[PDB]
């Protein structure tokens, strides 16, 4: 019910992304399931998923690009 | 030394208490996962 009531979120806060968040959120708990095995603490797990995260977070700040783009917007129709 | 003083009787409330604290003891194990920053959640 977790990614039941997380699918049913996403169309809260963004509105689009249901799909990507079920799949990443699954995937996380798939490869964290071999890493349980090797005795890891879910405490070393989750610390290196945040610790991750938040420089994944500042990362994608460095990457993004303007919306200027060039003389006319070029935007808003290929964002729909 | 034998024979003499008292002889024990109704033993059952001897295994009673013994009873009460291996039932106890394992409701303690479930709940001691738990203790500690390494203690983990338990869903119910
Ligand atoms: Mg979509």
């Amino acid at each position: 019910k977790i990614l039941v009531e997380l699918a049913q979120q996403q169309d809260r806060e963004i509105g689009d992304g249901t799909t990507s968040v079920v799949i990443i959120a699954s995937e996380l708990l798939k490869r964290a399931n071999e890493l349980v095995k090797n005795k890891i603490h879910p405490t070393t797990i989750i610390t290196g998923f945040r610790v991750a995260l938040r420089e994944a977070i500042r990362f994608i700040n460095e990457v993004l690009s303007t919306s200027v783009d060039t003389l006319g917007k070029e935007t808003l129709i290929n964002i729909a | 030394v034998p024979s003499n003083a008292t002889f024990k009787n109704k033993e059952k409330p001897q295994e009673v208490r013994k009873a009460n604290i291996i039932a106890a003891r394992s409701v303690a194990d479930a709940i001691r996962t738990s203790l500690g920053p390494k203690g983990m959640d338990k869903m119910i």
